[PDB]
């Protein structure tokens, strides 16, 4: 459960920190933050993390330090770093904290954030650029794609489910494969 | 008249409008400077949802005053 451990790190608010972890437990979440003071809300907690749809930078050394990518090989915190990108693409999506017409926006923004990480530290994780844009492109809204995160969602796991099997086994939610 | 639209992430752009412009029209303008689709543009003022027929005026929209832009992307 690697990544109950990062939300601990990620989110200092308890009574959010609860929802994100509860949620690794469900298929289907009720719980909706597609509302502006909710969207409000996400964007005090996660600005400091990002610089419009990526990382800043004290937040991707602070990561790639931190329990999950510290001593790993390029290759797995590149893979390891794909993961989380999708387990934030769920949750933006409409089985989560979104919904069939709008999604959380930071969640978006970070899942792109964690997504362009992992091109930087090893792109071939993606196996074609053009597969890496149209990741970017889905999450951002750009060159008219459908931006269906629950749709996005798939398609990031069927990739991590054949290119690196183990690492998404152990850094997936198992509720959600 | 200059009005400002904030993102979630605290980016500020700036439209010259006039307050008898339609919400439709405000988006484009958005769309002309920033590439955003108007079907992507949840505009926010004061706590309410800018509705499509409405205009600037409709919601006592001022000069310089700032709405919030959430992007309407599909989950």
């Amino acid at each position: 459960n690697f990544v109950s451990g990062i939300l601990d790190i990620l989110i200092s608010d308890n009574e959010l920190k609860e929802r994100f972890i509860e949620a690794l437990n469900s298929n289907k979440s009720d719980y909706k933050m597609i509302a502006d003071d909710q969207q409000r809300k996400l964007a005090c907690v996660w600005n400091p993390f990002l610089d419009g749809w990526e990382l800043n930078a004290q937040h991707v050394d602070m990561i790639m330090g931190s329990h999950v990518l510290k001593d790993m090989p390029l290759r797995k915190q590149a893979e390891i770093l794909f993961c989380l990108g999708g387990v934030f693409c769920k949750y933006s999506s409409s089985d989560m904290f979104g919904t069939e017409y709008d999604s959380p926006e930071i969640l978006r923004r970070y899942a792109n954030g964690l997504i362009e990480q992992a091109y930087k530290t090893d792109p071939q994780v993606f196996g074609s650029v053009y597969y890496y844009n149209d990741i970017l492109d889905r999450l951002q809204g750009r060159n008219n794609v459908f931006t269906c995160t629950a749709v996005l969602t798939d398609m990031l796991t069927e990739h991590a489910k054949e290119s690196f099997p183990e690492i998404f086994s152990l850094y997936y939610p198992v509720a959600w494969r | 008249m200059q009005i400002f639209v904030k993102t979630l992430t605290g980016k500020t752009i700036t439209l010259e409008v006039e307050p008898s412009d339609t919400i439709e029209n405000v988006k484009a303008k958005i769309q002309d400077k920033e590439g955003i689709p108007p079907d992507q543009q949840r505009l926010i003022f004061a706590g309410k949802q800018l509705e499509d027929g409405r205009t600037l005026s409709d919601y006592n929209i001022q000069k310089e005053s700032t709405l919030h832009l959430v992007l309407r992307l599909r989950g």
